[PDB]
């Protein structure tokens, strides 16, 4: 698990296989629409692959929570190899919410060498301060010599959908990125029994320049 | 009666500005 933590989102103990945020509507009995705002699917890294580019963590303290229980505190305390920062270029081009209500949810997959119980805390942050915080506890399954966990079709909270709504109903893309400048999410994955921090990902956003598709870049905090 | 918005801008200090931070160049260049 350590050769991957230089090239993927993974610590010595947990590795995130996939991440997805999306909107889905069932147009027909046999037809359905799924649009992905953001997506990551790095489940087959290789030793040949280049290392991720490092980012100084001190630089990003402002856009994420501070004071007690915040990022400095965590990073200072938790295992260093577990901190990652991700920038997303969202793809907001979808119509599935015009009529016939859709479904908005997020999903992720993780892998572990060890069997554990993991607690995932996700916080949305406006101007650094915290607005909403969701917590989920996920349990393991043995597969292929290792352990697997997941957040499956988690329902996006109302605040979230609203935010997207206002954002999507906007005239120009820069007015979008501008708003996105001050919105960030911090997700921390902990080992419930022992309380160690296995993964800490900080998310920052921008909207895609391209007509279609989303993109991302991953950095390793230091 | 929500002319108040006009005020947020002179009242309400500005954010830290991402672009002025020390980061890798690739941070602002969306990929293909």
């Amino acid at each position: 698990l350590n050769w991957i933590s230089m090239r993927s989102i993974a610590s010595s103990k947990l590795w995130m296989l996939e991440f997805s945020a999306f909107l889905e509507r069932q147009q027909d009995p046999d037809t359905y629409n799924k649009h992905l705002f953001v997506h990551i699917s790095q489940s087959s890294p290789s030793y040949s692959d280049p290392y991720l580019e490092t980012v100084d963590i001190r630089q990003i303290y402002d856009k994420f929570p501070e004071k007690k229980g915040g990022l400095k505190e965590l990073f200072e305390r938790g295992p260093s190899n577990a901190f990652f920062l991700v920038k997303f270029w969202a793809d907001l081009n979808t119509n599935i919410d015009d009529e016939g209500s859709a479904f908005y949810g997020v999903s992720s997959q993780y892998e572990s060498p060890e069997n554990m119980i993991i607690t995932c805390s996700t916080k949305v942050c406006s101007f650094g301060k915290q607005v909403v915080e969701k917590v989920e506890t996920e349990y393991a399954r043995y597969e292929n010599g290792h352990y697997l966990y997941r957040i499956h079709r988690s329902p996006l909270c109302e605040y979230m959908i609203n935010f997207i709504h206002k954002l999507k109903h906007l005239p120009e893309k820069y007015m979008m990125n501008s708003v996105l400048e001050n919105f960030t999410i911090l997700q921390v994955v902990t080992n419930r029994d022992t309380q160690e921090t296995l993964l800490c990902i900080a998310y920052v956003f921008e909207v895609s320049a391209s007509e279609h598709g989303a993109q991302h870049h991953i950095y390793r905090l230091v | 009666t929500d002319l108040e918005a006009l005020f947020n801008s002179v009242m309400n200090p500005k954010p830290s500005s991402w672009r002025k931070k020390i980061l890798p160049e690739s941070f602002f260049k969306e990929p293909d």
